[PDB]
């Protein structure tokens, strides 16, 4: 097994430091069931 | 929701000490206690102790301290609420009155009045 | 051992049954859960209910609980087949452990 | 304890559902390349706010942040004894787990909603 | 029925009164040329519904759909009886013979709140 | 009377108390050089008004001008009575007295809020 140098494709520079990190979108409004109910 | 297999029927002689696994999975291993009881032949079930694989705390009966050894392993996780985890039970003073099947049983919730409650269960394992 | 049950009990298909398990002011009960396992002989056990009357999940809603001053009491209503087992009760609190009693077979010879 | 934006992330529902105005907080404020990049993005934090304040406007629940409601429980969304979820559960989990129903449920806590005031409006007619 | 979007347009006030989640959910959201004619867009859409929420909320209305008020009916506005207005004219109608003392109604709406929550500052000030 | 935009500036607190909806109006709408400049205001303009809606809105007082919390007045922030802050003060003098501990208020205007709620919900679970 042999390895040999190369690369161009600039995406992978930057894949290198930005392996550690994720982009996620906060969805705050969860409905969920409890014994609580509103007056009249 | 997950297995708890344990190991063989490992059957010695009294004096000596015996190791039982439990690898878990199926669940996140971290999340819940991993209780350990025997039901031997001589009395009922016997209740031995639970270990937080989380907060790494042991509380176990006046019954069983000065003979368990409880430890667990840290989880290799699968999914993002899945895990693959490991603990292991010994006991010192082996003797023929400790002859009989052992378990290992998940917690129960991870809150409340009844977190460290043995609900799941593995399969038994036949000491002495 | 000191949570004493109700030793053994008879019953029959389509009818209810009803263990005990009681012990002195040191285990039971007004200040400590009462938890409820269908344990085969040696093998897997079963957790059917806890925190008193609070079944577990996948319980069938013929296991009724009821914990009084004095006693623990564990129903089974509708009797099916396979319900043939010892059945053990435990008590309990949030940091302790579990007091295990000694069991109650019952049989549904029918 | 403060732990912290999305500090109890991987807590049960019933210790997060303590902790909403942490996030509550930075939803809004934050915890000529990119000078119309930027500005895309100022209004789009704007937009994905004002939908989320827009539909607890139609269910009553505005200015709240635990708000109960007049829909019941249908256990087909998720037949789960209440202790197996705010102490279990996670809200990531549950998120999940009502995955589809969730838009059915958007819907009713709206005519839920329209129909009480309406009913409000025939209380204060006399 | 589900009329739709403006479905009761052409309904009595009455009918249209009570499908107005239909028309709230859909004033936010929807039923380089244009990228800056887009954006142009999606920031007009938001100063318009923060306008309507402005008021509502100065009325102490926000979060209502259905409000009733302190401001009693001026016949000067519209001598109509109330049988020939929701039961007989339409949202459109109504738009058009309120036109001019629309601006009226908008500003006692306002200190008849101002003046309310004075009142309940007082109220509580014992 | 009616003193306008910012009329009451000069005015004692009890005075100004009672001219909120008229600085609340224009805090929205107003008493290709500039077309990124006007756009770049536009966009600013909500924003700010969002922010200072944010916090009424997880302090409970969304919709309203003058409320009433349940954070006692602490005598650190500032020892001066209450007649000698309504009827002498001005608001831009009161807003550098408590410069320093506004934030300090601002926080615990939000967890009297949110243990507010979740003793509601405790309230309603029976
Ligand atoms: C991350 O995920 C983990 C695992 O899921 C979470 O850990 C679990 O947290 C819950 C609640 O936070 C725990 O339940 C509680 O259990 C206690 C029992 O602890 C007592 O006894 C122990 C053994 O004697 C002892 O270790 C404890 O002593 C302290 O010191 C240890 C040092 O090792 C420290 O690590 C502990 O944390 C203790 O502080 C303690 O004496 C039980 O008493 C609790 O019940 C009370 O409170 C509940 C409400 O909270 C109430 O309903 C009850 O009636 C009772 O009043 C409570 O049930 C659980 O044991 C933890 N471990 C598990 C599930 O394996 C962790 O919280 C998560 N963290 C985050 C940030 O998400
Ligand atoms: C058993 O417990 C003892 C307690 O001191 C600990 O030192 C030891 O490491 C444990 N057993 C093993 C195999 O690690
Ligand atoms: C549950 O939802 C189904 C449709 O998803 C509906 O047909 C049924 O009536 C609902 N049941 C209850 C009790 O709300
Ligand atoms: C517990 O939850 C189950 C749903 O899984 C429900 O059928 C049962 O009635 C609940 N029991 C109690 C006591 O709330
Ligand atoms: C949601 O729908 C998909 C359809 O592919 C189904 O696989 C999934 O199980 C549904 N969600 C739940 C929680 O059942
Ligand atoms: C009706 O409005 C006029 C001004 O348009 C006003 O002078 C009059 O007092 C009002 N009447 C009532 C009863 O409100
Ligand atoms: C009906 O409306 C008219 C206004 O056109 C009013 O004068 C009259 O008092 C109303 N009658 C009733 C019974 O409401
Ligand atoms: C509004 O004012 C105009 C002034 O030209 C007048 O013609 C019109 O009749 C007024 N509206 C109503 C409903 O009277
Ligand atoms: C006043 O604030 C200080 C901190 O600034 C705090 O330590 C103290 O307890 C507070 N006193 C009262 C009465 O709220
Ligand atoms: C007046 O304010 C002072 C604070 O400077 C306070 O100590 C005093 O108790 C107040 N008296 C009355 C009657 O409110
Ligand atoms: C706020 O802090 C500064 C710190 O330099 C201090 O000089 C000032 O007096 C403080 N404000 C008040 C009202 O005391």
């Amino acid at each position: 097994e042999t390895f040999r140098p190369g690369g161009g494709d600039m995406r992978d520079n930057w894949r290198s430091e930005l392996y550690k990190y994720k982009v996620v979108k906060i969805e705050p409004l969860g409905v969920a069931p409890t014994r609580c109910k509103r007056r009249v | 929701q997950g297995q708890l297999v344990q190991s063989g029927a490992t059957t010695t002689k009294p004096g000596s000490s015996v190791k039982i696994s439990c690898k878990t999975s199926g669940y996140r291993f971290n999340f819940y206690h991993i209780n350990w009881i025997r039901q031997t032949a001589g009395r009922g079930p016997e209740w031995m102790g639970w270990i937080s694989p989380y907060s790494g705390d042991k509380n176990l009966a006046p019954a069983f301290q000065d003979r368990v050894n409880m430890t667990t392993d840290t989880e290799v996780p699968v999914t993002s609420f899945t895990s693959t985890g490991a603990a292991y039970m010994e006991i010192r003073n082996l003797t023929s009155d400790d002859t009989g099947t052992y378990f290992c049983a998940k917690g129960l919730l991870r809150d409340g009045s009844s977190t460290w409650l043995p609900y799941l269960w593995g399969q038994g394992t036949l000491l002495t | 051992s000191v949570l004493t049950q109700s030793a053994s009990v008879s019953g029959s298909l389509g009818q209810s049954v009803t263990i005990s398990c009681t012990g002195p002011n040191s285990v039971c009960c007004s200040h400590k859960s009462i938890s409820w396992y269908q344990w085969p002989p040696g093998r897997a056990p079963t957790l059917i209910i806890y925190e008193d009357n609070e079944r577990a999940p996948g319980i069938s809603p013929r296991f009724s609980g009821y914990k009084s001053y004095w006693s623990a009491y564990l129903t089974i209503s509708d009797l099916r087949p396979e319900d043939e087992t010892t059945y053990y009760c435990c008590s309990y609190t949030h940091n302790s452990g579990c007091v295990f009693g000694t069991g109650t077979k019952v049989s549904v010879l029918g | 304890v403060f732990l912290g934006f999305l500090g109890a992330a991987g807590s049960t529902m019933g210790a997060a559902s303590m902790t909403l105005t942490v996030q509550a907080r930075n939803l809004l404020s934050g915890i000529t390349v990119w000078g119309i990049k930027q500005l895309q993005a100022r209004v789009l934090a704007v937009e994905r706010y004002l939908r989320d304040q827009q539909l607890l406007g139609i269910w009553g629940c505005s200015g709240k942040l635990i708000c109960c409601t007049n829909v019941p429980w249908n256990s087909s969304w998720s037949n789960r004894n209440l202790s197996e979820i705010w102490d279990n559960m996670t809200w990531l989990q549950w998120d999940k787990e009502i995955s589809n129903y969730t838009q059915i449920i958007y819907g009713l806590l709206e005519e839920s909603q329209n129909q009480q005031e309406k009913n409000e409006q025939d209380l204060l007619a006399l």
